[PDB]
């Protein structure tokens, strides 16, 4: 029921009634209080200021060109062989073993999985993917 | 209505008795609801019969003849109500023609000290009643703190000036009795920063709301957190106000360290972010150069070679879109930071500037309570706020004096007759008093009952200016001694020319310290002939006492000369300085609600004094000790009309003990 506005808890009164120079303790403390924080303000800005700096560049000189390649059906050799190696690489990762043979669908892949199960130890593959 | 105007204007509840009413009229408020209306009526009508012609007598006869059925059926009803009435002044007081001229036959003998205006309503009365009444008045004129300064063409109130709202207020029958030039005064006050520049709209309002939710706030901490002892003593509006200003700085730093601690912690989210791209950043560089070294391998290549190039380039371009999210982020928190960093909360409570215009406000209140707020009870200082009457506030032109002169009018008035001393005895009253301009002089007046309205300063003396044989009992010394009694002061000053706004009432000087606030803060146009009046409230009232007249003008026509051009203010042609505290017929200008006292203490100034009997043994002595004036009257403290109703109670007291009711 204070005026809008107005602050005036239970507590703080007592705080600021309690002693003879509780008020000026009170109001003082918060002054240092808020003096640190504006110190500690400074050595971040100055932190983040030299991070900024090093990020300077960005990653343009390493980006690569986006090569988009017909989402192929049929499997060659080549193919077949880059999808072992990724299994061994990246486990279950349809994904990224998608995007490194470049013309195969994660559902592909995903076929891939069963039909050359047996012809390929991929089991074996995958056991020797999480040794490391 | 009417008949409820009455009622209001008589400071009366219309559809209910009082408790005076229900003491007089036993039988009627303790039986049925239909008598208590026709009750309610007779006394209403009667009272609009007064008022609706206060400049002669309301008798019973005329009362009567103007009732209408069935109203006027029982007559002892009607005569009782009417007599009631006349008793208790609510009707045929304060001056007006008589139809049946006084008896001869005087009864009783009542000495009364003081002919302010709470001294001169009672003597009225009790004459009107067929006492003997004589009047002792120390100083060399009538009215008390009622003191008009006249020179020439100039006239100019060194007390009382304004009659509040006429609503309910009994100067306004006294004004249809006496020729009072009223005139309303326009609340409009402009105010000057010290250096005479006007303070801008903006802020003189914005300091004026401040100041009154301060106020709220107050009130807040003494009912809501029950805030009204500290440190084993009462606390006062002083102590309160600067307990919520405190807080209100404090809230402020409270604000601004939320603020900062919102930027602090988002600086380190975005550290982190930071750290966590330049360490991407660098896993990409090294990522490149593998994928660079691995692709200039040239082809025909074996399949292991082949899956190196398209697992490094895989591997790159996961880390570049992981970086890019990384980047998208930084944006987001970068705004975050940058709108933080533009919506600071306010830097300080109060500049300097607000708070010497916020003391002005306080020097005000200051003004209206004739005391340092420090001194002011924080529960009970506006406790005669639920009895303000309606209207405009009013200023007399012609000066104040206007009033207890004519209410002087046929009394008699022993001028210059300094009361030492008061004798009260279960056989009657003595009252020594001196000349007071050879104290040698000695006079004794005997009487069966002594009204004392000596001002709360005069009580207050030590040593005493009056002693009372018996001592006065505790129960009265010990309110003496807490109520307060304040002090406030005016300069006078009279040219030949008007400088000022002339349709400006008030203006106000903003002084540079919170310890002369109350220094010279308002200035009043109010008169016919060029006269402006200074006030002194507050601290500053008691110490320009001690300060010579040529230096207190000298300071006034330096604060004016800065608020108008120093070639527009010629010097003064004459300027009065009260030094209220310092009058030994005053001690002080009216009464507050000190810390530690309370709206009883003003019952038991009020309470008569009554003797012991004479032989042991003997019968209940009747009550002799009287006490009015305006330290004495709960609802309406330190004003004229309260002293003026004080009289009115206690002559209707006296007299009901002395000619019976
Ligand atoms: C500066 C000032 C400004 C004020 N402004 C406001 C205002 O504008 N409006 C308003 O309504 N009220 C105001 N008041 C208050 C108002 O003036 C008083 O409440 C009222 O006039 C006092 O009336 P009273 O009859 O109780 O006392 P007083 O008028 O003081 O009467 C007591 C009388 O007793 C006399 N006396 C003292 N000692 C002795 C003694 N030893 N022997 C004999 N006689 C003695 C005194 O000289 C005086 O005449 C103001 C007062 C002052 C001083
Ligand atoms: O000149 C003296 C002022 C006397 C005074 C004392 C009161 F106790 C009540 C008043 F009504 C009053 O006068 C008008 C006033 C009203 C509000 C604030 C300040 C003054």
């Amino acid at each position: 029921k204070p005026p809008k506005g107005m602050f005036l808890s239970q507590e703080d009164v007592e705080a600021v009634s309690a002693n003879a120079t509780a008020a000026t303790t009170v109001l003082r403390q918060l002054d240092m209080e808020l003096v640190s924080v504006k110190r500690q303000i400074q050595n971040i800005k100055q932190t983040n200021s030299a991070l900024k700096e090093k990020l300077d560049g960005g990653i343009e000189p390493y980006r690569l060109p986006e090569v988009i390649q017909k989402c192929n059906a049929r499997w060659t050799t080549e193919e077949q062989l880059l999808a072992v190696q990724a299994i061994r690489k990246y486990g279950r990762d349809f994904q990224a073993i998608s995007d490194v043979i470049g013309n195969k669908s994660v559902v592909q892949v995903k076929n891939f999985f069963v039909n050359y199960r047996r012809r390929f130890n991929i089991d074996e593959v995958l056991q020797e993917w999480e040794a490391e | 209505s009417g008949v409820e105007g009455a009622a209001f204007q008589s400071r009366l509840p219309h559809d209910r008795m009082t408790s005076q009413e229900a003491a007089c009229f036993p039988d009627i408020i303790s039986g049925p609801q239909q008598t208590q209306k026709v009750f309610l009526f007779i006394r209403n009508r009667t009272l609009q019969l007064w008022l609706d012609n206060p400049k002669i007598q309301l008798t019973f006869e005329a009362t009567l003849q103007q009732l209408e059925a069935p109203y006027n059926s029982d007559t002892v009803l009607v005569h009782r109500v009417h007599s009631y009435l006349e008793r208790h002044g609510l009707i045929n007081f304060g001056i007006y023609k008589r139809i049946k001229p006084l008896p001869t036959k005087k009864t009783g003998k009542v000495i009364i000290i003081g002919s302010g205006v709470s001294g001169l309503a009672a003597a009225r009365q009790l004459q009107s009643f067929g006492m003997d009444v004589t009047l002792l008045e120390a100083r060399d004129r009538v009215g008390g703190r009622v003191a008009t300064f006249r020179k020439g063409n100039y006239v100019a109130d060194l007390g009382a000036m304004v009659v509040t709202g006429l609503g309910g207020n009994p100067m306004a029958v006294v004004s249809k009795q006496v020729n009072m030039e009223l005139a309303k005064i326009k609340q409009k006050c402009p105010l000057y920063e010290a250096n005479g520049q006007a303070v801008p709209k903006e802020k003189d309002e914005m300091v004026e709301q401040e100041f009154n939710r301060l106020l709220e706030a107050t009130s807040y901490l003494s009912h809501q957190l029950d805030f009204n002892v500290l440190n084993n003593k009462p606390v006062s509006l002083g102590q309160a106000l600067e307990v919520v200003i405190q807080l209100q700085e404090k809230h402020v730093k409270d604000e601004q360290i939320e603020h900062w601690k919102k930027i602090v912690k988002t600086q380190e989210e975005l550290k982190e972010l930071l750290n966590k791209m330049v360490n991407l950043k660098e896993k990409i560089k090294e990522l490149h150069q593998q994928y660079k070294e691995a692709s200039e391998v040239k082809p025909p290549r074996d399949i292991t070679a082949e899956f190196l190039v398209k697992s490094k380039h895989r591997d790159l371009t996961a880390l570049c879109k992981e970086y890019d999210e990384l980047a998208e982020t930084q944006g987001k928190l970068e705004e975050k930071l940058q709108e933080l960093e533009a919506n600071p909360p306010s830097d300080v409570y109060l500049s300097s500037r607000d708070r010497q215009i916020l003391d002005w406000h306080f020097a005000n209140l200051e003004f209206a309570n004739a005391t340092p707020l420090s001194t002011l009870s924080l529960k009970h200082w506006d406790q005669d706020d639920d009895f303000e009457f309606t209207g405009s506030h009013l200023t007399v032109r012609n000066g104040y004096s206007c009033v207890p002169v004519a209410l002087a009018e046929g009394l008699d008035i022993k001028l210059n007759t300094a009361v030492r001393q008061v004798r009260y005895t279960a056989s009657g009253c003595e009252v020594i008093a001196v000349n007071t301009r050879s104290t040698s002089q000695t006079f004794i007046y005997k009487c069966d009952a002594v009204l004392c309205t000596l001002p709360l300063g005069v009580l207050k003396q030590q040593p005493p200016a009056v002693q009372f044989v018996p001592p006065l009992p505790e129960w009265k010394t010990s309110a003496v001694q807490r109520m307060g009694f304040g002090n406030l002061n005016k300069v006078v000053l009279c040219f030949d020319r008007v400088f000022w706004d002339p349709s400006v009432n008030l203006f106000g000087h903003v002084g540079s310290t919170t310890a002369s606030r109350g220094e010279l803060f308002l200035f009043w146009n109010l008169y016919k002939a060029p006269i402006l009046l200074a006030l002194v409230a507050g601290e500053a009232a008691g110490i320009m006492e001690n300060i010579s007249d040529d230096v207190i003008v000298g300071r006034c026509l330096a604060i004016l000369k800065g608020i108008f051009g120093s070639s527009a203010v010629p010097q003064p042609k004459e300027t009065v300085v009260s030094r209220w505290r310092a009058d030994p017929w005053a001690r002080g200008s009216y009464s507050y609600v000190a810390a530690g006292s309370s709206g009883n203490d003003y019952d038991l100034m009020a309470q008569p004094i009554t003797p012991g009997p004479s032989i042991p043994g003997a019968p209940q002595p009747i009550p002799r000790l009287f006490f009015a004036g305006e330290h004495t009257i709960r609802n309406y403290p330190a004003t004229v009309h309260g002293a003026l109703l004080s009289g009115l109670r206690e002559a209707g007291r006296i007299a009901d003990q002395f000619l019976g009711a």
